[PDB]
């Protein structure tokens, strides 16, 4: 546990370091500057927005994991809600952007009308309202704990059949889902890309919908590539609790371990917008 | 880039045959529309498809073939007049990546004289 106790508060100090001034450079530029704020940078002031609601509460991570939780009930059930928040809206916002993409490359002429709605009001209803809907299992379930000899912020549900379904909800509506959304959306483009000499009509206009489409793309591979060693770890948990698995609790606890450092190092999907920016921004 | 070599010329006589051939070599990653120009008047344009569209005073006497598989075009010269002695150039539209842009080439240049 020492290791683990010496591991983990250093990679939350480097994200939330890291985070913070990616996502308030990111927020300062586009917003207060009035600067590039096209359809995907629209999409990707909304994505920076929700990262750094998430990252201004790492020191309570942090602080939980070194030591213990003297905050309260009404913080930890605000840290979980926002953790929610933040983990729902980034993948929605990836597969509004591949969504995007689709209809911008696809339907290249017809496309303004239900490209200016869809980014404009659609956007609300099909992120932030379910994102924040989805948060009531955060406002009835997370509470604090007396363990012994210290505290601890998490949600207690009444056993572990909630467990279950939880994480199956976090499966689906985090990975599945908007993934399936953005294999169909990517594999039709990539179709199109390779086939169609031209697109639209122009040079100009083919050239400009590759390069907007590219980080795109590299966005999405990093976000998965960060997230899929935690739902790997988190589905053999899954089926650890389905009783499918039997093995020694050595098994177990090497679980446990695996999925707290991988959920720890997944958090660095928060400095994806800010890299991605620097890298091509050149 | 992309380098494209040109081959078919040399001393030829009138109403005879011939055949040029122009390949694509370099850093491909697809070919779209390749022909055969004279400003540069197109002769003979066959695109990936096949869609052969020949020029005015092409018509009954040249044909053009490609083979997408060797990256080459090859045109098939009957029934020279002498207005058709002149250079050819072989034009290749291509592109080296998903994410670039179209670019456009040109090859070096073709010398056809009908004897007569
Ligand atoms: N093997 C086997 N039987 N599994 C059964 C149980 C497995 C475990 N269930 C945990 C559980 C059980 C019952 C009720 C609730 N929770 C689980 O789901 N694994 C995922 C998991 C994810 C992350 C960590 C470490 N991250 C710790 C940081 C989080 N602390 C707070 C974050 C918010 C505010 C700050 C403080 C550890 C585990
Ligand atoms: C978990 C499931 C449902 C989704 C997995 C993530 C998807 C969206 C990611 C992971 C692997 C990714 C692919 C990896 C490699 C390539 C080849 C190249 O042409 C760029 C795009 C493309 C085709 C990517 C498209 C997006 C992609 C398919
Ligand atoms: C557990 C966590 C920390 C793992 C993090 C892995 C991430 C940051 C790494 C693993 C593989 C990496 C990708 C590997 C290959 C390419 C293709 C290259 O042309 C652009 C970068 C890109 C798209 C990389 C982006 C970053 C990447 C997705």
């Amino acid at each position: 546990a020492n290791f683990n106790k010496i591991f983990l508060p250093t990679i939350y100090s480097i994200i939330f370091l890291t985070g913070i001034v990616g996502n308030g450079l990111v927020i300062l530029v586009m917003g207060y500057q009035k600067k590039l704020r096209s359809m995907t940078d629209k999409y990707r002031l909304h994505l920076s927005v929700a990262d750094l609601l998430f990252v201004i509460t790492l020191p309570f991570w942090a602080v939980d994991a070194v030591a213990n939780w003297y905050f309260g009930n009404f913080l930890c059930k605000a840290v979980h809600v926002i953790y929610t928040v933040n983990l729902y809206s980034s993948v929605w916002i990836l597969a509004f952007i591949s969504l995007d993409r689709y209809l911008a490359i696809v339907h290249a002429t017809n496309s303004q009308r239900p490209r200016k709605l869809l980014a404009e009001k659609v956007v609300y209803v099909g992120v932030w309202i379910p994102a924040l809907l989805l948060t009531i299992p955060d406002f009835i379930f997370a509470n604090v704990s007396e363990a012994d000899d210290r505290y601890i912020c998490d949600r207690f549900y009444p056993n572990d059949l909630w467990v279950v379904v939880f994480q199956f909800q976090h499966i689906m509506v985090g990975l599945i889902l908007p993934g399936i959304v953005i294999l169909s959306c990517y594999c039709i483009i990539i179709s199109r890309l390779k086939s169609v000499r031209l697109l639209s009509g122009s040079r100009e206009k083919d050239r400009n919908l590759r390069r907007i489409t590219r980080p795109t793309v590299i966005l999405i591979l990093a976000f998965f590539a960060c997230w899929l060693p935690y739902y790997i770890g988190i589905s053999i948990d899954s089926f650890i609790l389905l009783e499918i698995i039997k093995q020694g609790c050595e098994f177990e606890n090497t679980v446990h371990k695996w999925i707290s450092i991988t959920e720890a190092l997944a958090f660095f999907h928060c400095c994806l917008n800010p890299i991605l920016y620097a890298f091509l921004g050149a | 880039q992309v380098q494209l070599q040109e081959s078919g010329g040399g001393l030829v006589q009138a109403g005879e045959s011939l055949r040029l051939s122009c390949a694509a070599s370099g850093t491909i990653f697809r070919l779209y529309d390749m022909g055969w120009y004279r400003q540069r008047e197109l002769v003979a344009s066959i695109t990936s498809g096949g869609s052969t569209k020949y020029g005015d005073s092409v018509k009954g006497r040249f044909t053009i073939s490609r083979d997408n598989a060797k990256n080459t075009v090859y045109l098939q010269m009957s029934s020279l007049k002498p207005e058709d002695t002149a250079v050819y150039y072989c034009n290749a539209e291509y592109r080296t990546g998903i994410w670039e842009e179209l670019l456009d080439g040109w090859g070096q240049g073709t010398q056809v004289t009908v004897s007569s």
